């Protein structure tokens, strides 16, 4: 499965989660950000790698970042 | 225990990409699961042993086939008329017409006419009968047997070499310089003096009597007395006939220069002296480095101290020893660059200075060899740059290379890439513009308006080397100069005649077509370097992707975000530069082949007139010389070039099929495979037969690889046929 | 030589190399280096001129002593760089 | 020829076409009046 | 049969004048391959004044069409109710455009 | 002219080399 | 003269090329009658061909064995007109172009809407910049000396090494 | 909520399609999505076609979590249905409740969620690959 990571440059604008089509990402409380929330990836096994999170991230460089890795039926997104 | 045992990720991969990626990363030993450096080095060593065994098996196979099915003995009697046979053809698909056509070369069975020059090589080296070739094949078979056993042995527990021994640079370089290059070249010079010069002079020296026969009448007494000029005294006469004693001398080591008049190849005495001297140099240089005896050099110390004053090159070469000796990719890149340059050098030197008897008049072999070695040189250069990129993205340590000569390359990579872009742009703009100017001017019935720049600088080099038709009268062309006088009793009396003789490929006459095509070659080299250098320097990161090193060397992309990130991985830089390697080598080989076809046919005023415009290349080279190939088989019958015509079309088809993988990308084929999976699963009868790996479309990098593969194989097949068949049909 | 057993010869922070770079000649003075370099240059250029410029080289005239003395010209360059290094290091 | 139409004529493509038109015409007239100049 | 049809002429500037090749009829020009000469012969055009005047008529129609395009967007633009009258559009395109066009050409 | 016995001897040495090649491939595979 | 080439005026192959082109034109002249526009155009064209060949002969161009002019680009002043003087002319013109572009960019960057000024060119000042770029070699040298040409690299975006 | 399904809810009226699961959802894993609608109305399936979601409860079978989430986004942004629940059904008939795992959609923060896959430094501070060479880890 692909590895999804979130760095502390997060501003808690909650757009990666909305761009997510597999419910891999979710906002959790955080002290660092002004908004008080940070994206997190508790369901990375369901990741497919379309990187809509990366597209929707508005940081100068991506707070949410996905590394492609070992492939699986879910990661390939095969209905069979 | 599934196929990619070395990669558990692919082992759990359920789709058909498991097999593809397992085969693809079979040899990527650095990134295998549970790999250590010591095991990596030992596995590389054993694989090297197996590879050497493969090389010697290939050589033994060529030798045995020429011995068994080739007309070597008949070819020896009449080298200039009998066509050398590679091997017999065994094909149940051949018809009677093809059987009669391929029955050639003075034998009763179908055969393939050798275009590798192995016949000329072995004849020059001293082989005269099939028995000698067979014994050479037997000995090479035994050598490969021993190399395979050595490879097996050096993986055993008690025989597994250690990492310190592998990283012992000084001993390895000392031994390679002194013995692998030096003593091996000395052995070749000894072989020449003992077996090749006597055979050229009509003496049968073999294992049974080489111990008794003296190579020189005086023996080693001149060598020990120091009167080594007695080995040059009495050279071969200009009336010498190769392989006979008439006109034969006694000298074993000479520096006559030029060419042997009958064979139009350099003197074997000259070649033996070359290998003897060059070995002296290399055996000396192999005592440079310190190995267990104090005296010598320390490469780390040398690199550390070589830092210019006031920090001109930053910290100098500090850390380069550590990076080179730790990273195998940097060593591989240096080796590939050096070997590609050497392959280009041999390609450029064999045609200008033939060394094998009667090769110059064998026009097909010369073109085949030049094209072969130029293509391999291009591949080696692209590989050198690709492994430099892999080193940058995988093995480069900025902490070690703090303010280093290597780190400053990354520091001003933007300047380097921008200036390579500038020079590539200038060269292409101006070369294409001048070619189009010439095209339009000749098209409009006024060739006088052509802008034709004389290659005055190359002509000046030719004059300084000895050419006299330009009238520059500089250096060796001017008999009076110090350069011409100091060497006037060693090599110039032969070299002057050789270079000014118009029957040779040594320093061909050049003109405006040569000017323009050379600038085109410069464009090709510069743009290939631009793509490759950019890939290497941006492999670590870019403004569009500063964290590229985290993703690695070969990944598909970064997604459609940030405007799209296609072909960003710096593997795709290699895949792009491969097209330019093919382009520039194709330009080089077209230039070589057309100029040499014209020179051999005796109308150089076809190249000098038509090569200034591009329609001249399209008509007087491609279209004109494509007739004997495409007429290999037609509606009225077939000739012996039908195989070349079929392979010509074959390379065209593969080149075309590559465009599919290069243009059409994965989403279309993935959805189509969904449809095919539906159909197979839903049809009756067949749905009992069910796959194990889920069939998926090819990955992005996989398909880029496949498309480039189809392109390259295609390139080589098409030009091989066109270069081997048109030459045969025109001469 | 290994990574560990290697002298600290980097000198990018300083104006002249350490004398250790000269190896076996890390203690021979700058005076000896310079005098030997000058004699080597003179002798080697004499040998080269006598071999190829004053005379014409050939199979019957190549002289081993002149050939060997020619190799003192690059040795002269090395010796003069060494003389400068030792003069700057204070020896 | 309001300020808006002057602005439109000042837009990049119109200006490119106008200037390259004048340049090509200049080159062609130099060719007509000084033809076949493969030298200076 | 012998005359090569040609309806284009280059100017002598940079040597392109050779492109005015021999096309028969005491005329130098670029041979055409569009069949317009045969089209005009079928139509019955036998003079150059007819070609000139139909060209002028075509320019007048082009001006009228530019005017119509400006008028039907800037002065009097139809409505979606007008546009969606597909039945009347088909009736007028069959009988009115194609039918009367064919009738007029037959005449 | 290469003889039948010569070809057979070369083939035998080739077979020995083949066995060694299988062995080396095994040992590289482990 | 040089490179084995001979002057085009004393070149038998050059004279034959001229004669052959003339014979080709006269051969195609047979189709047209005297006085027609095509006839007069061909007469003008053949006059132009002869004038071109005479001009090449007089200019001192060197003709090779192929009988076509070969330009000697080695820096000798005998053949300066082949490359050196055209080279200087182009270098001046290209410098003019680049200086006009750069100076207009420097003006536009200070405008309130540089992005819109990039598309919509301020033609009244663009003409001024184009005219003033005639003295670019002195202007560029002045900017070099004052240090306002090459921005310090410590101020240019650079990718992570 | 809970790892269970009724497995008897009336399904949307659909005329069948070729885009459904094929000999793999029954052997490896199927997916289900269940929602409630105020009116019986027409919607577009993730598989090609048009179906009629029934009044009240509706249950649909699919082969991909991506398909279920796409249908969910359609339901939210067209019909304003925001009570959907998504399940994964194994061949051994275990049912795992996946998407609204905390009972609320992931885009709204909850107090009990803990961070998974969070890095305490900026993106441009990862170790180089040479540092992790011949180690099982990775540069993130
Ligand atoms: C139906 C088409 C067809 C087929 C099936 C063949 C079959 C053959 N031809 Mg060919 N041939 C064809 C058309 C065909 N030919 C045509 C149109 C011509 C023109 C007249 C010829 C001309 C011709 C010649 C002149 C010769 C052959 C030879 C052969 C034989 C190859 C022997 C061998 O060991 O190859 C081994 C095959 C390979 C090494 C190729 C595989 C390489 C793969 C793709 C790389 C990957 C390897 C691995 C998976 C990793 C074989 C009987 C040769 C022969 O008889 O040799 C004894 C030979 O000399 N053919
Ligand atoms: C004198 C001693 C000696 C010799 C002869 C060799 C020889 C070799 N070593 Mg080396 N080696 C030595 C000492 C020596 N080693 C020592 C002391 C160490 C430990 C410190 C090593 C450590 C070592 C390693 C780690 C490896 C080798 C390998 C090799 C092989 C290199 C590939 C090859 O064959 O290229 C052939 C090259 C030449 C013949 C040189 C000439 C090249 C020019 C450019 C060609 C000229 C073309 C010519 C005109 C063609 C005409 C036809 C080669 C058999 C590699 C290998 O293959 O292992 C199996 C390898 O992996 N060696
Ligand atoms: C660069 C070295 C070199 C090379 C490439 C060759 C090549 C050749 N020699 Mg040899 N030869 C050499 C050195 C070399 N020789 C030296 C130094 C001498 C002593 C003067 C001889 C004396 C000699 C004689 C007297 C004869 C040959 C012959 C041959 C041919 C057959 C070789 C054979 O069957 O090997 C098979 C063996 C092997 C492949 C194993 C080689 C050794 C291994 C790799 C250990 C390396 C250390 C071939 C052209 C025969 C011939 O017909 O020549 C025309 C022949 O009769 N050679
Ligand atoms: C001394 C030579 C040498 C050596 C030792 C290596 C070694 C390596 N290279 Mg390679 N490389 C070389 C030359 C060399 N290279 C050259 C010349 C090029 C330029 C083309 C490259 C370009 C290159 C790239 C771009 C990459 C490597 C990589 C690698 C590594 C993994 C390769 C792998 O998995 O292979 C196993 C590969 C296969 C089993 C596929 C082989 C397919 C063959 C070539 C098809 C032949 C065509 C066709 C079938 C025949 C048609 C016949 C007719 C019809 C490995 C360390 C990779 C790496 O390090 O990644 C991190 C990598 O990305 N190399
Ligand atoms: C004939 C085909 C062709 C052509 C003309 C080019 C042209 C170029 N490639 Mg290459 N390229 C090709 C095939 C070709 N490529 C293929 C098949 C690939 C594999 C994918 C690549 C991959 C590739 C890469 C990855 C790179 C290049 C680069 C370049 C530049 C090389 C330097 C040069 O010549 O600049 C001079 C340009 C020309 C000679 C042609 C320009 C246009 C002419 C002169 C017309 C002028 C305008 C005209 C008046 C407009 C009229 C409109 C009406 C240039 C843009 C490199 C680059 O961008 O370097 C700066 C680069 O990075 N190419
Ligand atoms: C021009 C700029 C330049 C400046 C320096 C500066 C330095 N080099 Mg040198 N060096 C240069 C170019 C330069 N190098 C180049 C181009 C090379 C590549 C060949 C080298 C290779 C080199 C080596 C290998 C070493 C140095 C070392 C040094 C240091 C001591 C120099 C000294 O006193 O030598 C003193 C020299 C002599 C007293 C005389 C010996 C020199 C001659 C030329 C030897 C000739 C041998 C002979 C011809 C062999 C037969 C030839 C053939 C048949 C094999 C110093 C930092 C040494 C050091 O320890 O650095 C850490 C060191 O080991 N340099
Ligand atoms: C007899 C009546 C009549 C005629 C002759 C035409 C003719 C035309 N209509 Mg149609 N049209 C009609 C009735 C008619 N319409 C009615 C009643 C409606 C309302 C329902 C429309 C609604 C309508 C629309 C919405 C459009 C047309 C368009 C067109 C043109 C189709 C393209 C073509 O082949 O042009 C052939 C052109 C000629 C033969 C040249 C003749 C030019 C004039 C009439 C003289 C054509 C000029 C299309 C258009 O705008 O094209 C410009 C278009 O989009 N018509
Ligand atoms: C739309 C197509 C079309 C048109 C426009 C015409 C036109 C004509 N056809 Mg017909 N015709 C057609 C299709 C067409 N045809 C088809 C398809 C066929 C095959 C079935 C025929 C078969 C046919 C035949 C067999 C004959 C005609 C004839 C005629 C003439 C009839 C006069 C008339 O009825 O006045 C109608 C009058 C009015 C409606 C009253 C108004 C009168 C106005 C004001 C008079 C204007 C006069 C003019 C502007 C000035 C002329 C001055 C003069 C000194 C030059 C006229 C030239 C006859 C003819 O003359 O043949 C050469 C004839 O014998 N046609
Ligand atoms: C404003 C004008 C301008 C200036 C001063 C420069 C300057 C430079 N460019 Mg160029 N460049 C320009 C426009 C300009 N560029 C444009 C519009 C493009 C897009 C096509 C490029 C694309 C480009 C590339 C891809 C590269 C350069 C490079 C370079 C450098 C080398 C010079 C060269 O070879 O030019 C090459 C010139 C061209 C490729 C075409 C130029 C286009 C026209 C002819 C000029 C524009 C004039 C403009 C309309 C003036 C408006 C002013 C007016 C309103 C008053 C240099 C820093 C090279 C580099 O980095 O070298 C270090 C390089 O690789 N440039
Ligand atoms: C990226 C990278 C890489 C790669 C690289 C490459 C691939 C390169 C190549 C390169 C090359 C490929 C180069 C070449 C060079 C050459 C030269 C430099 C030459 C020289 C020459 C000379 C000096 C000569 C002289 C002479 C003589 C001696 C005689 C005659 C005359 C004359 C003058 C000619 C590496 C791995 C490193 C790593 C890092 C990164
Ligand atoms: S920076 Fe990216 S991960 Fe962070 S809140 Fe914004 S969209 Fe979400």
């Amino acid at each position: 499965s692909h590895s999804v990571r979130v760095y502390d440059t997060c501003i808690g604008c909650t757009q990666c989660v909305r761009a997510c089509p597999c419910d891999v990402l979710e906002m959790v409380p955080w002290d660092g950000c002004k908004a008080g929330q940070i994206a997190s990836a508790p369901r990375a096994e369901d990741c497919i790698g379309c990187k809509r999170c990366e597209t929707a991230c508005p940081t100068d460089f991506l707070s949410v970042r996905v590394y492609l890795g070992s492939e699986t039926t879910r990661s390939l997104g095969l209905t069979y | 225990t599934k196929f990619p045992k070395f990669s558990q990720a692919l082992a759990q991969d359920p789709a058909t990409r498991r097999i593809w990626y397992g085969i693809a990363t079979a040899h990527d030993l650095e990134s295998h699961d549970g790999m250590t450096e010591e095991n990596l080095y030992q596995k590389i060593f054993a694989s090297h042993f197996g590879h050497l065994a493969i090389i010697f098996l290939w050589t033994s196979g060529n030798l045995f086939h020429v011995a068994w099915q080739g007309n070597f003995q008949q070819w020896v009697l009449n080298p200039l008329k009998v066509k050398p046979i590679a091997h017999a053809i065994w094909d149940p698909h051949f018809g009677q017409s093809a059987i009669k056509a391929f029955t050639r070369g003075g034998v009763s069975y179908p055969v393939n006419i050798a275009t590798s020059g192995v016949y000329h090589w072995w004849y020059t080296v001293g082989m005269r009968t099939n028995e000698d070739l067979y014994f050479g094949a037997l000995g090479l078979l035994v050598l490969s047997t021993t190399l395979l056993f050595a490879g097996w042995l050096h993986l055993q527990p008690k025989f597994r070499p250690g990492i310190a021994w592998f990283k012992n640079n000084e001993s390895r370089l000392n031994h390679h310089l002194s013995g692998l290059f030096g003593v091996s070249s000395l052995a070749w010079s000894g072989h020449l003096i003992h077996v090749a010069i006597p055979e050229s002079r009509g003496q049968h020296i073999r294992w049974n009597n080489f111990t008794s026969t003296l190579p020189h009448p005086e023996g080693l007494t001149p060598f020990f007395t120091g009167n080594w000029g007695l080995y040059a005294e009495n050279p071969d006469t200009a009336q010498h006939i190769f392989g006979t004693s008439e006109g034969a001398g006694t000298a074993i080591l000479t520096f006559l220069g030029g060419f042997h008049p009958q064979t139009q190849s350099m003197w074997l005495t000259d070649i033996a002296h070359h290998h003897l001297a060059i070995a002296v140099v290399f055996i000396f240089a192999g005592h440079m480095y310190r190995t267990n005896w104090g005296i010598g050099h320390s490469m780390k110390e040398i690199l550390d101290a070589h830092v210019p004053p006031k920090g001109r090159l930053g910290a100098g070469h500090r850390g380069l020893f550590e990076t080179i000796t730790d990273s195998l990719h940097m060593q591989l890149g240096l080796a590939l660059a050096s070997l590609g340059v050497a392959t280009s050098l041999v390609a450029q030197h064999m045609y200008a200075l033939p060394s094998y008897a009667f090769m110059a008049k064998d026009y097909v072999t010369q073109a085949a060899l030049y094209t072969h070695h130029q293509y391999i040189a291009g591949f080696l250069m692209v590989g050198a740059f690709a492994h430099g990129a892999i080193f940058f993205v995988r093995d480069y340590d900025p902490e070690v290379n703090k303010d280093n000569v290597l780190a400053r390359m990354l520091q001003h990579k933007e300047a380097i890439i921008s200036h390579l872009s500038w020079v590539s742009l200038f060269l292409g703009f101006h070369t294409l513009g001048l070619y189009i100017h010439n095209d339009v001017c000749v098209a409009f019935g006024t060739p006088e308006k052509q802008i034709l720049f004389e290659p005055v600088f190359a002509q000046f080099i030719q004059a300084a080397s000895g050419k006299a038709l330009y009238g520059f009268d500089v250096l060796l062309s001017s008999s009076t100069s110090a350069a011409s006088v100091a060497s006037s009793k060693i090599w110039l009396p032969g070299w002057m005649e050789a270079i000014n003789s118009g029957k040779n490929s040594l320093f061909l006459t050049i003109g405006p077509g040569d000017f323009l095509v050379h600038h085109a070659i410069a464009l090709g080299l510069h743009t290939t370097t631009l793509i490759l250098v950019k890939g290497a320097l941006d492999a670590r990161g870019s403004k569009l992707m500063p964290d590229k090193k985290d993703f690695g060397y070969s990944f598909p992309c970064d997604g459609p975000g940030r405007g799209g990130t296609c072909d960003i991985s710096a593997w795709d830089a290699f895949y792009l530069a491969m097209f330019w390697m093919l382009n520039t080598i194709s330009w080089v080989t077209f230039y070589w082949h057309w100029k040499h076809l014209t020179v051999w046919g005796g109308n150089a005023a076809a190249f000098n007139e038509s090569s200034t415009y591009i329609m001249g290349w399209l008509r007087d080279y491609l279209w004109l010389n494509s007739s004997p190939l495409i007429n290999g088989y037609n509606a009225f019958g077939m000739n012996a070039q039908a195989v070349w015509a079929w392979m010509f079309l074959f390379g065209h088809l593969i080149w075309a099929t590559g465009f599919m993988f290069l243009i059409s990308w994965r989403g279309y084929w993935q959805e189509l495979i969904e449809t095919l999976v539906w159909a197979h699963e839903r049809t009756p009868i067949a749905n009992l037969v069910k796959w194990r790996d889920k069939p998926v479309a090819l990955s992005i990098v996989q398909a880029r690889l496949v498309g480039l593969a189809h392109f390259t194989v295609g390139f080589i097949f098409t030009f091989a046929p066109f270069v081997i068949a048109s030459t045969t049909g025109k001469f | 030589v290994d990574r560990s057993e290697a002298a600290d010869t980097w000198w990018g922070d300083k104006d002249y190399p350490p004398s250790i770079v000269l190896g076996i000649g890390k203690d021979v003075p700058s005076s000896i280096f310079g005098v030997t370099s000058g004699l080597a240059f003179a002798i080697g250029v004499y040998c080269v001129a006598q071999s190829n410029l004053v005379n014409i080289l050939s199979g019957s005239t190549v002289n081993g002593f002149y050939v060997a003395g020619a190799l003192l010209v690059p040795y002269s360059w090395g010796l003069h760089v060494a003389a400068w290094i030792q003069k700057q290091n204070g020896k | 020829m309001s300020k808006d139409l002057l602005k439109y004529l000042s837009t990049a493509p119109v200006l490119l076409t106008a200037w390259m038109s004048l340049t090509a015409g200049m080159i062609i007239e130099i060719q007509r009046f000084f033809p076949d100049s493969l030298s200076f | 049969t012998s005359i090569k049809p040609s309806a284009q002429v280059v100017w002598p500037v940079v040597g392109q004048e050779i492109l005015n090749g021999d096309v028969g009829g005491g005329f130098s020009g670029v041979q055409i391959t569009s069949g317009v000469f045969q089209m005009w012969r079928a139509s019955g055009i036998t003079n150059e004044t007819e070609l000139y005047w139909t060209a002028m008529g075509g320019l007048m129609m082009s001006a009228l069409m530019v005017f119509a395009g400006w008028f039907h967007y800037h002065k009097a633009a139809p409505k979606l109710e007008w546009f969606q009258n597909v039945e009347s559009m088909m009736n007028h395109h069959l009988a009115g455009l194609l039918g009367l066009g064919c009738l007029s050409w037959s005449g | 002219m290469i003889t039948d016995s010569q070809i057979f001897f070369a083939l035998c040495i080739a077979l020995t080399a083949a066995v060694l090649a299988i062995g080396l491939g095994r040992q590289l595979y482990v | 003269d040089v490179s084995g080439l001979t002057p085009c005026k004393d070149s038998a192959v050059f004279k034959k090329r001229l004669d052959g082109s003339v014979k080709k034109l006269q051969a195609r002249l047979a189709n047209y009658t005297e006085g027609t526009p095509a006839y007069l155009a061909l007469e003008q064209q053949i006059d132009q061909t002869k004038a071109r060949f005479a001009k090449y002969g007089d200019k001192g161009l060197l003709c090779g064995a192929d009988g076509l002019p070969h330009l000697i680009a080695d820096g000798r002043p005998d053949h300066a007109g082949e490359f050196v003087i055209p080279a200087f002319g182009f270098l001046y013109i290209a410098g003019w172009i680049g200086w006009a572009g750069r100076s207009y960019l420097q003006f536009s960057k200070k405008t309130d809407k540089p992005n819109e000024n990039e598309i919509i060119i301020n033609v009244p000042v663009a003409l001024g910049m184009m005219s003033g770029a005639f003295l670019w070699p002195l202007a560029a040298w002045k900017e070099l000396i004052n240090g306002q040409l090459l921005v310090p690299g410590d101020e240019v975006t650079v990718s992570p090494r | 909520t809970s790892d269970v399904l009724n497995l008897q809810i009336p399904t949307p009226t659909f005329g069948g399609s070729t885009g459904g699961w094929l000999r793999a959802a029954e052997i490896e894993e199927k997916y289900a999505i269940t929602w409630t609608s105020k009116k019986e109305q027409i919607f577009e399936m993730p598989t090609s076609g048009a179906a009629i979601m029934q009044k009240g409860e509706n249950l649909l079978y699919l082969a991909k979590k991506e398909q279920c989430l796409a249908l969910s986004t359609q339901l939210r942004t067209l019909f304003k249905i925001s009570d959907y629940k998504i399940y994964r059904i194994f061949p051994n008939s275990e049912v795992q409740y996946l998407h609204p795992k905390d009972g609320v959609f992931p885009e709204k923060l909850n107090e009990g969620r803990i961070g998974v896959g969070n890095v305490g430094y900026s993106i441009g501070k990862n170790p180089n690959p040479v540092n992790v060479k011949f180690t099982g880890k990775n540069t993130f």
